[PDB]
DNA sequence: TCACGCAGTATCCTGT
RNA sequence: GGAUACUGC
């Protein structure tokens, strides 16, 4: 349910879309932002990396502003009012809907979403882990040479970003204590 | 001991018994998670390959710890900052693991198994020293007999267990009981009472270290059990503890195909009835569940199928596991005088409880009206030749003759060669034949 | 010579 | 399908 990475090539214009840190098969599998997406596009978006990261920075921002928004839908079908005013009265459930007083208002976009909204977007750059999991045996071994050195850098700095974001969310510490008692 | 260092970590194994009490990173949670996880099912899949004892499960042990970076070797250099840390690390992942296997019986004793499997393992790379050092820190106190008192004791003791040799017996390990629990030993003289304990003898010790483990290990998972609701509503955890042990790192549905062709009459009737309805009498569930049981369908699998079959008849699920789920049980001699009750005979069809309206047991040429019976037989396209010659073996009272004939029409047989009297035989006859 | 009605939940068994 | 219990209203 995330949005995948769209990034709009500087030199032909047209939408690329990021889903993974690797794209193709076998020895044909090469990182997503080596080649564009128009194979008469001859640029490759690792060159316009600080383009990259600027469009990644706005698209964070986008979905902190979507959390904050703080938007409420009512759970009932019959209902669905939509409201950006939490009301203070409250059922064992949640905030009760002021249209219907009988239903329970659920964000529209909870904490869980942005979370997982951000933890894609670390995921879509995470070299490591898609070497081990993702990719295959024969394509881990054509990816761990070099000529993919210098994306490897990039893709790291790019992760970096989206690292720096979540180490700042509430949604990046586990306090065993309260889980182990 | 760089920074923030401790004896906290004094030996490479542990029992687990203390909690951690740090503050972690959501990416150090998982990782450490997903890679204990890693280990443990290598663990499983080692144990399952090959015999634990083997030097293959040794050294594809060793390469899979070294591969995740677990504590397996001790090093008598000191406590390491990166020694440090693995062990952290271990420290840490075990009791993660404890969240995400302790909702269910089954995964607890998954679990358990793992862990032990791990800590043999372990225990089978200590060297003498770190072992001893490994039984005082944790208050085992192991010298369980001293081995000055066995030297004490020695000749005593190799007179009293029965084909102990000297040098063997000196590389065995007893362990000392009050004499009211070896009654079985004591009595006929096997084992030496000194002072009201006797001297039990047990490469053993692993196994008393091993028990004692495991105990404290079963209770913890318990407590765990116990603390579920207030993990449960931490999300960020919820979709990785709930759902680790499911992360990468005869059938039910051919019953229907046999329907068509091997089941007789009367259980393509039952079954056709189940089908249109998803409910059955008594009678129909009797004979139709010791059929399925006839055929092979495991306990599960016929759970399994009454389960899917039933909740659609707009019953509770709860409902079926109250009720019908002891008489599935007792069908597979499961409950009650526990018997292996067999499938019904087709003269025990013949001769059981006689069908009423609303019911469809029983054997359908005995128990269908003949114009039914010629109704269903051109159903099911038989040649009209056959369908009268059926129908005049119907007439003469022979039904079981009438059913060995629809297995000739059927399986295009002229001869079906075997006497047909159970419906068990029946289906093997026709799987069989086709297979 | 006897004995109130009905609605509902829980447990257990089906060989000669 | 049956059998054995005892709650409620
Ligand atoms: S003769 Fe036996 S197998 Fe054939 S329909 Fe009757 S009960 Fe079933
Ligand atoms: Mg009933
Ligand atoms: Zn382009
Ligand atoms: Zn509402």
């Amino acid at each position: 349910d995330c949005e995948r990475f769209k990034f709009f090539c500087p030199k032909c214009g047209t939408e690329n879309i990021y889903d993974n840190v690797f794209d193709g098969s076998g020895l044909q599998i090469e990182p997503g932002l080596k080649r564009c997406s128009k194979p008469e596009c001859d640029a490759s978006p690792l060159d316009y990396v600080i383009q990259v990261h600027n469009k990644l920075l706005l698209d964070i921002r986008r979905y902190i502003k979507k959390y904050y928004s703080g938007w409420l839908v009512c759970e009932e079908k019959t209902c669905q009012n939509r409201t950006r005013r939490l009301p203070l009265s409250f059922s064992r459930n949640g905030p009760i809907c002021q249209a219907c007083s009988k239903a329970t208002l659920r964000s529209e976009y909870p904490e869980k979403a942005l979370y997982t909204q951000l933890c894609f977007y670390r995921f879509i750059f995470d070299w490591d882990y898609a070497l081990e999991k993702v990719v295959s045996e024969q394509e881990r071994g054509h990816l761990k040479k070099k000529l993919f050195q210098e994306s490897e850098n990039q893709y790291k700095k790019l992760k970096s970003t989206v690292d720096q974001v979540l180490s700042r969310s509430g949604y990046s510490e586990v306090n065993l204590s309260k889980l182990f008692q | 001991t760089g920074d923030r260092k401790g004896d906290l970590y004094p030996s490479s194994l542990q029992f687990y018994q203390h909690p951690p009490t740090e503050n972690i990173s959501l990416i150090e949670f998982e990782t450490f998670a997903i890679e204990r996880l890693k280990l443990l099912k290598a663990v499983e899949n080692l144990g399952v390959s090959y015999v634990k004892n083997s030097e293959e499960y040794s050294k594809k042990l060793e390469l899979e710890l070294r591969k995740l970076k677990f504590p397996y070797r001790p090093l008598h250099e000191e406590i390491s900052d990166d020694v440090y840390d693995l062990r952290r690390k271990d420290h840490i992942s075990h009791f993660i693991l404890r969240l995400a296997y302790c909702q269910s019986e089954d995964l607890r004793r998954w679990f358990i198994q793992q862990e032990m499997d791990l800590f043999k393992f372990r225990f089978g790379l200590l060297t003498k020293e770190s072992v001893q050092e490994f039984l005082k820190l944790n208050d085992l106190q192991y010298v369980a007999i001293s081995e000055d008192e066995k030297n004490m004791h020695k000749e005593d003791l190799m007179n009293s267990s029965f084909g102990l040799s000297l040098t063997k017996m000196e590389d065995t390990e007893f362990y000392k009981v009050p004499f009211q629990a070896a009654l079985d030993l004591v009595r006929p003289r096997k084992v030496f009472l000194w002072r009201g304990f006797a001297f039990i003898p047990h490469k053993d010790i692993v196994s008393i270290v091993l028990n004692d483990f495991r105990a404290k290990l079963s209770k913890a998972l318990a407590l765990s059990a116990r603390s579920l609701p207030v993990v449960q509503s931490d999300e960020r955890l919820q979709p990785l503890l709930n759902h680790l042990s499911h992360s990468y790192i005869i059938s039910l549905e051919q019953i229907d195909g046999f329907a068509a062709k091997s089941f007789p009459l009367c259980m393509r009737q039952l079954h056709k009835s189940l089908r249109e309805n998803h409910h059955l009498r008594h009678g129909g569930r009797m004979q139709y569940g010791l059929f399925l049981k006839g055929i092979g369908l495991t306990l599960e699998q016929a759970l399994q199928f009454w389960r899917l079959e039933f909740t659609k008849g707009k019953v509770d699920s709860e409902k079926f596991d109250k009720v019908y789920a002891y008489s599935i049980r007792h069908n597979y001699g499961k409950e009650g005088k526990r018997t292996d009750y067999t499938p019904y005979s087709c003269m025990k069809v013949i001769l059981s409880n006689p069908p009423s309206q609303g019911d469809y047991h029983g054997c359908p040429f005995r128990h269908s009206d003949p114009e039914l019976l010629k109704q269903k037989l051109q159903s099911f396209k038989v040649p009209s030749s056959g369908i009268n010659q059926i129908l005049e073996l119907v007439k003469g009272m022979h039904y079981q003759l009438a059913c060995q004939k629809y297995f000739e029409l059927t399986h295009s047989v002229d001869d079906c060669g075997f006497s047909l009297n159970h419906p068990n035989q029946y289906f093997a006859e026709s799987q069989k034949l086709l297979t």
